[PDB]
């Protein structure tokens, strides 16, 4: 059961860049 | 389907004064802005006049301010264009056309077939190819320049392109520089970056022949090239 | 930016009709009629059942629904109109059960509810013949008494159903909303009017909180 | 290894709405907002520029659920009403009108996703969800095994599977094609208001009105994580992951969208700033906004 | 303003020296908070434009701007009546605390045609005659700004030589009090206090003239009966905190004119204070009196 959080996190991690909330952009490349 | 009819041409005699007349059927034509347009008998097509959706924004064309009136009934799915005065110029096809914008909207769809005009008693958008010969199988490729860049800082770019068939009537090709119409084949796409600008063809069909027209929409007036005709052989 | 700026007439005519049609929307006044099964629901006048009608030239818009938990749809109404045939006694306190329920709903207590005691009739009947006992189904009735042609036997019992469902209102709601109690027959056409001078009280009262007067 | 403060703040408020919102969607492009309300509209937001693209008169006014069709073409309406109503936007004629009517369930439609633009799966109060064929009005296939009403639902990224939640307090995750319940685990002590995928389809969000949410992942048969605090004590109206999953925003009835850390279960951060309880809870497909609609009648642009 | 032997008792015995001071910090004190903390939460905190609010918020303002420059007051009158800080403060602080006075008089009553037209004839408007609240509320701040220009212009600094004291706005010139004065506060009393107050008490003995009657329903107890008690207390508030201030107002001046026994600043100057302790009482029982204003200042702070 635990490797399910553990894949939960590696995914997490994985994508961990594409998030502009989880980590603020550059206004200079935002629509707000 | 979606179809527009205009009358009121015909010929004019001195000093003489008409109004021609669109009449939208089978279409909200409420819900779109009207425009009107020209195209000279061997001169290439002009801009003439715009009426929004909801009459709150008007637009002529500079030889033509003043003298032009553009009207609208929107419960009857009607549009007028007032002429005051005659001049010798004004010889000239006129055309009736639809758009409608929005996010992903594409304007100048639907083209009326027309109706003469003829008379007897501001960025440039411009294009070398004022013709060339081709033939079926080919994969040519139209350019038109512009005197000043259109990649407004929104990401769009309001170039826009339309075939002339023979005897026909304008067809939506390529609108915002890269985007495919209603009814246009797969063959057709727009590329480039800037200031000029590349309508490449693929496997080139018998029906991809006629007067090719590129015309800028970044502000009015707007304004049209000489095209480009094609002479298929 | 010439069609970014059409764009901005055509959303600004959006917002144009939305208050046009917003204007319709409101000054019609919303009611939910939460009758109990085998009770007068349809004679005081999809999913969702609508019964329009409109006194004084206010229009209301009654909603029924025959397919608890889309309750909280509702809190928007002026009332709810809860319908209970006074006649039957074996789901009378099931009835009580239900109007409680209804009082007491998270998404309520901002709403007044409109109490139509119906079948009037057949309880003054059914008293009156007095085939069976009350006592046996409400014991502490045999210690009621009366607070006020017109017969004295059955309004004893009358207001007794009256009695039970608003000692269940004024045990709750701390004046946020009210019960307003009613006896009606499936023949009166005073329904509707009961209910506009009731809706009436509640606009009023709710001017009164909300423009700071109580 | 936490998220400190995520100070997310409004960037826009797509005012316009005349009534209580509840649902919106996400365009793929991930500029056009669709969203519901008891006005009896669905309106076309542009985000960007908060232009409205369309309005959608509807017949019935008491919508529960929209969608956005993938393709962008069509938007989905349900509600108290027992139909489901597909609309199609790229009409030549210019307006919006119906597409089809889809009839055939027994109670208000609570839930309704889009799928490759030809099959559409909604869930019912009547305990019953259903995927249909938009082009004849039919049902392709019927679930049932609900105790009660059926109340959320979520494709998952691949839209092979789709999960929905129920007032049984029990999340049912359901095969289009197979036709039959795959998982029905339960736990939680009350109705579950609002369901949602993870990004990467193996996981679930459900939101309860015991005003805690849990993390489900097929794998597990459990809850791997509960949200929740002791200064919270009012239902979950919506939930939303973030594109990596780690800000999931969250509606609740208090007026404010509790932002929690999805793999550290913390509240993060809190959207505050709406009226009343707030509804519906949205994030982007490219991660760049969350858009939050609510009983005030306001949808916010968050950044 | 006094026109002398017996005048300059007033501006000798304590009346002045340490009661009005005292008596102006009492409101001062109250004044300030109590309607900051309501503007507070009708505009920082409250997130909704609704119409009563609106009166209500501007009233907030109309207190605080009367109050403020008492500082400079009530250091005024325990110097003995000797004006220090010079030619511009003094212009300052009697053009807010009348100026603002009066406004808050107007937009009291404002609310009384306001709760009228919304109990009787209710419609539900306020979810959208919010634009006419905001209107009327700057017709009213220009009204009082264009007639209290006056207040800035003429000269109201005379420096007595008899003991040595300038004093402000409490002396001026007979050419200024009998001519041009006059008809400054005449008309303002008349104006902007009188015909407000035919506005407001008919509005409110009209209101309870409704909420008593046959065709009312019967569940009164704990909304309709309360509500006539306060419509009475903002009213008699209304009525007595100014009707004796304006009327010795109207009586000083129209001896003046015709008499000159100037000597009924005496009873205007106390009479005046409750006047002022007004600005204190508005916020305790308009807002306050509000059930849940209770509760939205509490999530305010």
């Amino acid at each position: 059961v635990s490797k399910a959080a553990a894949d939960l996190m590696a995914y997490c991690e994985a994508h961990a860049k594409e998030d502009p909330l989880l980590t603020p952009v550059p206004a200079s490349e935002n629509p707000f | 389907d979606v179809q527009l009819v205009e009358s009121g041409g015909g010929l004019v005699q001195p000093g003489g004064s008409r109004k021609l007349s669109c009449s939208a059927s089978g279409f909200a034509f409420s819900s779109f802005g009207m425009h009107w347009v020209r195209q000279a008998p061997e001169k290439g097509l002009e801009w003439v006049a715009y009426i929004s959706s909801g009459s709150g924004t008007i637009y002529y064309a500079d030889t033509v301010k003043g003298r032009f009136t553009i009207s609208r009934d929107d419960p009857k799915n009607t549009l007028f264009l007032q002429m005051t005065s005659l001049r010798s110029e004004d010889t000239a096809m006129y055309y009736c056309v639809r758009s409608i914008y929005y996010y992903g909207s594409s304007p100048f769809d639907f083209w009326g077939q027309g109706t003469t005009l003829t008379v007897s008693s501001d960025i440039v958008m411009t294009q070398a190819t004022s013709s060339v010969p081709v033939t079926p199988g080919e994969s040519v490729s139209i350019s038109c320049r512009s005197s000043k860049s259109l990649l407004h800082s929104n990401g769009n770019t309001y170039l826009y392109w339309f075939l002339q068939r023979p005897g026909q009537s304008p067809q939506l090709l390529i609108y915002r520089m890269s985007n495919l119409a209603s009814g246009v084949p797969d063959r057709f796409s727009g590329s480039g970056s800037g200031t000029a600008f590349t309508l490449t063809i693929s496997r080139l069909e018998a029906e991809d022949v006629g007067v090719y027209y590129c015309m800028q929409h970044l502000e009015y007036p707007l304004t049209f090239g000489a095209g480009t005709k094609l002479e298929l052989k | 930016s010439a069609e970014d700026k059409a764009a901005v007439e055509r959303s600004k005519m959006i917002d144009r009709n939305l208050r046009e049609d917003g204007e319709k929307a409101r000054r019609e006044l919303k009611l939910l009629l939460l009758g109990t099964g085998e009770s007068g629901k349809s004679t005081f006048i999809t999913g969702i059942i609508e019964y329009p009608f409109d006194l004084q030239k206010v229009n209301f818009h009654m909603f029924d629904v025959g397919g608890r938990k889309w309750i909280q749809c509702f809190n928007d109404v002026t009332a709810i109109i809860f319908v209970v045939d006074s006649s039957d006694y074996n789901r009378l306190q099931e009835a009580l059960n239900d109007f409680k329920s209804i009082w007491n709903n998270r998404w309520l207590r901002t709403i007044s509810v409109i109490l139509f005691l119906n079948k009037q009739d057949l309880l003054a009947e059914k008293v009156l013949a007095g085939k069976s006992k009350i006592e046996d189904y409400f014991p502490e009735f045999a210690r009621y008494t009366t607070p006020e042609g017109e017969d004295p036997r059955v309004t004893r019992a009358k207001y007794f159903i009256r009695k039970e469902f608003v000692d269940i209102s004024t045990a709750s709601g701390d004046g946020r909303h009210i019960c307003y109690p009613h006896f009606t027959c499936a023949v009166d056409t005073e329904n509707a009017r009961r209910i506009f001078n009731d809706c009436k009280d509640i606009i009023l009262q709710m001017n009164l909180r909300e423009y700071n007067l109580v | 290894d936490p998220v400190g403060r995520i100070q997310m703040r409004t960037r826009r408020t797509l005012r316009g709405h005349l009534a209580k919102i509840y649902a919106m969607h996400w365009g793929t492009d991930s500029r056009l907002l669709v969203s519901a309300s008891q006005d009896g509209k669905l309106i076309i937001w542009d985000s960007y520029t908060t232009n409205k693209v369309h309005a959608i008169p509807l017949r019935s006014s008491w919508v529960m659920t929209c969608a956005y069709a993938p393709s962008g073409n069509y938007v989905a309406c349900g509600g108290l009403d027992n139909i489901c109503s597909i609309y199609n936007l790229k009409t030549r004629e210019g307006n919006v009108r119906v597409s089809r009517e889809l009839a055939g369930h027994t109670g208000y439609l609570s839930c309704c996703r889009f799928l490759d633009d030809n099959q559409i799966v909604t869930s019912s109060g009547d305990t019953t969800c259903a995927l249909w064929d938009i082009e004849t009005g039919q049902q392709t296939t019927t679930f049932t095994g609900h105790t009660g009403d059926v109340m959320s639902l979520s494709l998952a990224p691949d839209t092979r599977l789709f999960v929905s939640g129920a007032c049984d307090a029990s999340a049912k995750l359901w095969d289009v094609r197979e036709g039959m319940c795959r998982q029905t685990f339960t736990g939680h002590e009350s109705d579950i208001n609002a369901i949602c995928f993870f990004p990467n389809g193996n996981a679930f969000a459900t939101g309860s009105d015991d005003a805690t949410c849990r993390l489900f992942d097929l794998r597990a048969d459990q809850e791997l994580m509960t949200y929740s605090h002791d200064n919270i004590i009012c239902g979950i109206t919506s939930v939303s992951f973030s594109k990596s999953g780690r800000l999931l925003l969250a509606g609740y009835d208090d007026f404010n969208c509790n932002v929690w850390d999805a793999l550290k279960a913390d509240r993060a951060g809190v959207l505050a700033g709406h009226d009343n309880r707030v509804s519906c809870l949205g994030v982007t497909d490219d991660g760049m906004a969350v858009a939050t609609g609510s009983w005030d009648s306001f949808l916010k642009i968050w950044n | 303003s006094l026109i002398d032997e017996f005048s300059a008792s007033v501006l000798t015995g304590k009346l002045t020296t340490v009661f009005l001071p005292i008596v102006y910090t009492i409101v001062f004190v109250v004044g300030l908070p109590s309607n900051g903390m309501a503007l507070w939460v009708f505009l920082f905190r409250t997130k909704k434009k609704h119409p009563a609010v609106i009166y209500m918020a501007n009233l907030a303002l109309a207190d605080l701007l009367s109050v403020i420059w008492f500082p400079l007051k009530i250091a005024y009158h325990i110097h003995g009546n000797n004006w220090i800080y010079g030619e511009a403060l003094c212009n300052v602080l009697i053009g807010f605390f009348y100026g603002n006075m009066y406004c808050s008089i107007l937009f009291m009553t404002c609310l009384s045609v306001q709760r009228y037209w919304v109990i009787v004839n209710p419609m539900g408007h306020s979810r959208k005659k919010a634009n006419i609240a905001i209107g009327i509320s700057l017709a009213i701040w220009l009204l009082i700004l264009l007639v209290t220009i006056p207040l800035y212009v003429v000269k109201q600094t005379i420096f007595i030589p008899a003991l040595n004291i300038t004093t402000c706005h409490d002396v001026l010139p007979e050419q200024l009090l009998v001519g041009d004065m006059f008809n400054y506060f005449l008309s303002l009393a008349i104006g902007v206090f009188l015909f407000p107050a035919f506005l407001t008490a008919s509005a409110y003995v009209l209101m309870i003239r409704m909420l008593r009657s046959s065709a009312m329903d019967e569940n009164s107890e704990k909304k309709r009966k309360r509500a006539i008690k306060l419509i009475v207390t903002v009213l008699a508030m209304y009525l007595i905190c100014f009707t004796p201030s304006n009327l010795l107002l109207v009586v000083h001046y129209f001896l003046i004119k015709s008499q000159g026994q100037s000597h009924v600043y005496a009873l205007y100057i106390v009479a005046l204070c409750l006047s002022t302790l007004n600005s204190c009482i508005d916020p305790f029982v308009y807002y306050f009196v509000s059930h849940d204003f209770r509760d939205h200042a509490k999530n305010a702070l």
